[PDB]
RNA sequence: ACGGGGAAUCAGGGUUCGAUUCCGGAGAGGGAGCCUGAGAAACGGCUACCACAUCCAAGGAAGGCAGCAGGCGCGCAAAUUACCCACUCCCGACCCGGGGAGGUAGUGACGAAAAAUAACAAUACAGGACUCUUUCGAGGCCCUGUAAUUGGAAUGAGUCCACUUUAAAUCCUUUAACGAGGAUCCAUUGGAGGGCAAGUCUGGUGCCAGCAGCCGCGGUAAUUCCAGCUCCAAUAGCGUAUAUUAAAGUUGCUGCAGUUAAAAAGCUCGUAGUUGGAUCUCUCUCGGCCGAAGCGUUUACUUUGAAAAAAUUAGAGUGUUCAAAGCAGGCCGCCUGGAUACCGCAGCUAGGAAUAAUGGAAUAGGACCGCGGUUCUAUUUUGUUGGUUUUCGGAACUGAGGCCAUGAUUAAGAGGGACGGCCGGGGGCAUUCGUAUUGCGCCGCUAGAGGUGAAAUUCUUGGACCGGCGCAAGACGGACCAGAGCGAAAGCAUUUGCCAAGAAUGUUUUCAUUAAUCAAGAACGAAAGUCGGAGGUUCGAAGACGAUCAGAUACCGUCGUAGUUCCGACCAUAAACGAUGCCGACCGGCGAUGCGGCGGCGUUAUUCCCAUGACCCGCCGGGCAGCUUCCGGGAAACCAAAGUCUUUGGGUUCCGGGGGGAGUAUGGUUGCAAAGCUGAAACUUAAAGGAAUUGACGGAAGGGCACCACC
RNA sequence: GAAGACGGUCGAACUUGACUAUCUAGAGGAAGUAAAAGUCGUAACAAGGUUUCCGUAGGUGAACCUGCGGAAGGAUCAUUA
């Protein structure tokens, strides 16, 4: 179930049993390579990246075609953001949660969600200090927090 | 449930010396308050003086007269009440002499329709209960 | 969560044999659960299996044969010597005639009988009769 | 609490104990300081002080039994002021001396071993035993025994002799002389209702005396007391009191329990702890199977091999007369034994690598190759030693390039995040609306309305109640409203707008173990209550009255204060309940319902070309529920979980141990206070309690009946 | 090379200051515990005669009563377009 609420979803995606690149792609490695730097140079994650080549130019898995996943290409290049995306992303909600709580202090359901939302993202933050692709010294801090964002 | 891993001995071990507390015989026999408690200090026997002949009303369901003694022990001075077990013993007992007294049976509880009373007599001026009930000996002069 | 894989695999087999099952789809497989499966059916206990392979983590459909009684894992894997098999026997087994308890040595695993003809001792996976 | 070896049951696991003869330590009334000596902070050495204490002629002197004996004291609790160096050893200048070490002993039931108190008739008997011919009849063929008529044989308990024994000796052993017929050479201790073996036999007692571990017995016919007889349990041994072990699966690791019996924290985050998804099968030297040399990534295992005192325990042998024991024992001088096992954990050593682990290349800052370019050179040479002999068993500055099949397992019916259309009384802020209630102002009367089944209080030619127009206040959000939804719980319902959040669903998106549960900490937490500031309609603790009552100052009625409402700050408690922790698997069926998605005949709505909304029939996922249960489980009530449990182990937190005392006292801690959290014991008790079954009862319902009922 | 305070050391002791936990003395106050129909007087168990109980506040001549919120362990698993 969720890490963080009751609730026990089955909703994923489910992968195909083959690896292959579909018929239908006549896009070369090299050409999926290139419209991934093409989105990254707009200003999208690799989620978004991932989204868009699966839902306009077609892509099943772009793993599949290139050999490598998204974020490893545009280490490899260099355009990957500083932090980690879904970090990123939970320090955005904080901001946003604790942007809101200042003009409403008497949402005391609004603190208990940020109190989730950082304990979520002290999990996430010491994974990646784990794998060093956090500095060992990164801390979270509210004061900081839109400084990060 | 009960934690099952290769690394919980402590957590084991620490629960039941916790857990163990709570058991009456367990906490009667190593907290010592029942030891400090106990007029004959952890000892089976003990000596003392009669004070008084002492009788004592059987409990509710049953009628009859418990001949007791009120006997100060001479290691630490306590007062006790010790019950004279046979019939006629109670005139083998003169008021202030030498009574060897032990527990009734159930270790420091009452015992039968006796009420508030754990300990019995046993000897008197040094000569049993017994020998003098069955006649095998005399009180000494 | 789900750990121990092998006590789901045979938490469902047993389940599947009281229940009367010709057949229990176990998931996901691993080495270790088709390792106990096949000491259960060298013995008879279990028949013929089948791995399907999914691209991530195998299932494994088990034909059942009527003639396992219970089959358990032991958690912790308590390491085992070879002098305290028989204690081990005796609290596991329903007799000395038959059942088995499936240990883990460095020569594989196997059922109690083999690892002490191997004169090995190891870690015990579960038991089975 | 000296530690250990070790000791008390054997299911397996454990729980207790170890002052005590072996090892180690410490101390010599308590401290302290020293001399001598190889060795002492020595005490059967010294010097002080402290506490006791001896002689004294009062000037002084002398002390240390937790050595052997003995005293006193303390106690429930423990022996002789004996003999000896003969043994075992120790000491010395020593073959010779000494040793209360040690050995040996008239009243040691600590405890352990062996083992007497009897073994054999004619006889009548209640008997039976191989085909018994007869209920009136062979029964030392086989056995039992009421026995005031029997009989011989056996023997040691005892008393004594011989000195075997021993350092003079007692003791066991040995030989002799006496030594048994109520073989009086006389077995006891506890019981006879049950548990528990064995008398509702007799006498006495009469809820007394007493018995009784517990249940119970005794109140003039006691199976239980006091006794007689008889019976039975163990037996030279039995009873009792305590501590302790098993019984106790009532401490549960094996292996308990937590809906209602005692019990899951009000709820949710969270660090430590515990647990954690799949996935990997001229490297090296004497002679064309050998020691060396191993960073294989250290380990955890598992299996070996050394090292682990003896005694004890297990165990091999060995007729102590048997046995407990002991380490010893024959053959007309020789053979032997004085074993072996185990000795946890932690250290040391050695195969194969299943299985917690640890993952060596990801800005490549990753083997192998040609360059020695200033340097150490088989600790520079290799005819009578001579500077300079650049790379072939090493060390730094690293300037170039190449086979690297060059190097990133997968993408969990694990988790996080993104994205999409939704969805919900979820939350905060602001903003609308609705009647109702209570006041207020006007407009119309009998002189009534209120309140309770007639028991009252409560205004009045100052007009109540009622009817109608408005106005103002606070409170609340009916019906719709559901075993429906949302939220972690508490909780959440008038419209609209804003703000941030959220589950589920969809996803061939992304990251790639980031996870589960959680000491410590932290957020929220009904109502009531507290402190400030507003407000104060209604209701209303307290209070004031009025009421049938024996008695309310209770229930009822009329008023009514704090409160009830809002804004801050506290409080942290509820039957905060599903009296049921959370995460994850598996195990039946069916019809619905909420949300999302997918599919499909048809029916309805926006110009006649389509989606889409409302229906209809289905499928999938999550959710609130409705279910037999002979899947299954429970004591059952009941529960598809409270199942997958003696066929007992998925992970983890909290937590209970008969009922009271008691959630009390005390300490701590929080709070302004009220109080909250943590939280005993002495003592007391044989039950308390849970589920259900029958009856009885109900100022409980349904249906009937009766002049011992009524009408 | 034989007695005795003194740059000193180890250091028992000894009075004086706080006034230290295992220990005891009095009329006390509050409470608990054992069977006792103890001088008009019933809270609970039945709808216990005001349904019971929980938390929290007051008040009481005692069980107790009342307000607010909650529970069914209720005396309703149900009440109709």
């Amino acid at each position: 179930g969720r890490m963080h609420a009751p609730g026990k979803g089955l909703s994923q995606s489910a992968l195909p049993y083959r690896r292959s690149v579909p018929t239908w792609l006549k896009l070369t490695s090299d050409d999926v390579k290139e419209q991934i730097y093409k989105l990254a140079k707009k200003g999208l994650t690799p989620s978004q990246i991932g989204v868009i080549l699966r839902d306009s130019h077609g892509v099943a898995q772009v793993r599949f075609v290139t050999g490598n996943k998204i974020l490893r290409i545009l280490k490899s290049k260099g355009l990957a953001p500083d932090l980690p995306e879904d970090l990123y992303h939970l320090i955005k909600k904080a901001v946003a949660v604790r942007k809101h709580l200042e003009r409403n202090r008497k949402d005391k359901d609004a603190k208990f969600r940020l109190i989730l939302i950082e304990s979520r993202i002290h999990r996430l933050a010491r994974y990646y200090k784990t794998k060093r692709v956090l500095p060992p010294n990164w801390k979270y801090e509210s004061s900081t927090a839109s400084a990060l964002v | 449930g009960k934690c099952r891993g290769l690394r919980t001995a402590r957590k084991l071990r620490s629960h039941r010396r916790d857990q163990k507390w709570h058991d009456k015989q367990y906490k009667k026999a190593h907290l010592g308050t029942a030891l400090k408690a106990n007029p004959f200090g952890g000892a089976s026997h003990a000596k003392g003086i009669v004070l008084e002949k002492v009788g004592v009303e059987a409990k509710q369901p049953n009628s009859a007269i418990r001949k007791c003694v009120r006997v100060q022990l001479i290691k630490n001075g306590k007062k006790i009440t010790a019950f004279v077990p046979n019939d006629g013993c109670l005139n083998f007992i003169e008021e202030n002499d030498e009574v060897l007294v032990a527990g009734f049976g159930r270790k420091g509880h009452a015992v039968g329709d006796i009420p508030g009373v754990r300990f019995k007599v046993v000897k008197v001026a040094n000569v049993s209960l017994l020998a003098l009930y069955k006649g095998k000996k005399e009180r000494p002069r | 969560v789900r750990m121990n894989v092998l006590a789901d695999a045979l938490k469902s087999i047993n389940n599947a044999e009281k229940r009367g099952k010709r057949q229990v789809l176990i998931r996901p497989c691993s080495k270790v659960i088709v390792r106990f499966l096949t000491v259960m059916m060298k013995h008879g206990y279990i028949g013929e299996f089948e791995i399907i392979d999914d691209h991530r983590a195998g299932k494994i459909v088990v034909n059942l044969t009527g003639r396992l009684n219970k089959c358990g894992v032991i958690s912790p894997r308590f390491d085992v010597q070879l002098k305290d098999l028989e204690k081990w026997q005796n609290n596991l087994l329903p007799s000395r005639q038959f059942g088995f308890i499936v240990l883990t040595t460095s020569a594989g695993i196997m059922d109690h009988e083999e690892a002490r003809r191997k004169h090995t001792g190891g870690k015990i996976l579960g038991f089975f009769f």
